[PDB]
């Protein structure tokens, strides 16, 4: 989908019309290959037939698990792409393979693959706001609370006397005047 | 005869730990003076009563309310 922006209709344009001033495209920094012997390389490429890596399998197989959960909770959802099948995870192992011919060498790399699953990937969201957002970052207090609820899974209790949980403070490095301040401010908080 | 009167001098303690419990909760989802008034009172009867099994005074050393009986009447 197109979206009419400013910055592509600049750049894109003057560099066409530069086409035409300068008939590369490649600009300071570029190799441009020509056709005929890339197709020499490619063909030597074509005729090595690399091996499937076994340490990336793992991996791979969770990539799967991973694009097959979501797609069912995106059946009905925006994007509409149903079910993602093992057609897809053969062709990831495929183009997988593929990356590891361009790499002429006989054993997939885990980068290879997870190449592989970054072109999977990009070809969605490109639908629309193409944006997410970090929230996360500060914890300079909310740690401790997250540290506590992982605890309280444990048990959940809302004591008052905390020896555990200081201990586990020190280990996490916060100090003991911050904790407390904490520990005020969710006593006020009534938890 | 489980007679009180304000044959032991006894002597009695409201945990204030309980209470501060049952005033966080009310003031959580309401912080109503009539229903925590309410559920202290509940809390109380409940001790009563497990005090009164305990001894069989029927209806003609030191006390206290445990943490457990606010917990339960509140829960």
């Amino acid at each position: 989908l197109d979206i009419p922006s400013r910055d592509d209709d600049e750049k894109l344009a003057e560099h066409v019309t530069y086409v035409h001033m300068h008939n590369k495209q490649p600009d300071l920094d570029f190799t441009p290959v020509e056709p005929s012997k890339m197709r020499e390389y490619i063909a030597y490429a074509k005729t090595k037939r690399p091996v499937m890596s076994e340490a990336v399998n793992d991996y791979v197989v969770q990539a799967y698990i991973r694009l097959r959960q979501d797609s069912k909770r995106e059946m009905d959802s925006k994007f509409s792409f149903g079910q993602a099948t093992p057609r897809t995870l053969l062709g990831i192992i495929r183009l997988s393979q593929a990356l590891a011919k361009l790499r002429l060498a006989d054993m997939v790399d885990i980068d290879d693959v997870e190449e592989a699953l970054r072109l999977v990937r990009v070809s969605k969201e490109s639908l629309y706001q193409e944006t997410n957002k970090s929230k996360e970052d500060e914890s300079p207090t909310t740690k401790i609370f997250t540290i506590i609820k992982k605890m309280l899974q444990e048990t959940g209790k809302n004591t008052l006397s905390y020896e555990n949980i200081v201990k586990t403070v020190r280990l996490r490095g916060f100090t003991m005047l911050q904790l407390s301040n904490c520990i005020q401010e969710y006593s006020y908080l009534n938890v | 005869t489980g007679n009180a009167i304000l044959v032991r001098k006894v002597r009695l303690r409201m945990s204030a730990d309980a209470i501060e419990i049952a005033s966080r909760k009310v003031a959580s989802v309401s912080g109503d003076a009539r229903r925590a008034l309410k559920v202290c009172k509940r809390a109380a009867e409940i001790a009563e009563k497990h005090y009164m099994a305990k001894h069989g005074y029927g209806y003609d050393g030191v006390q206290t309310v445990h943490i457990t009986h606010v917990m339960k009447a509140l829960n």
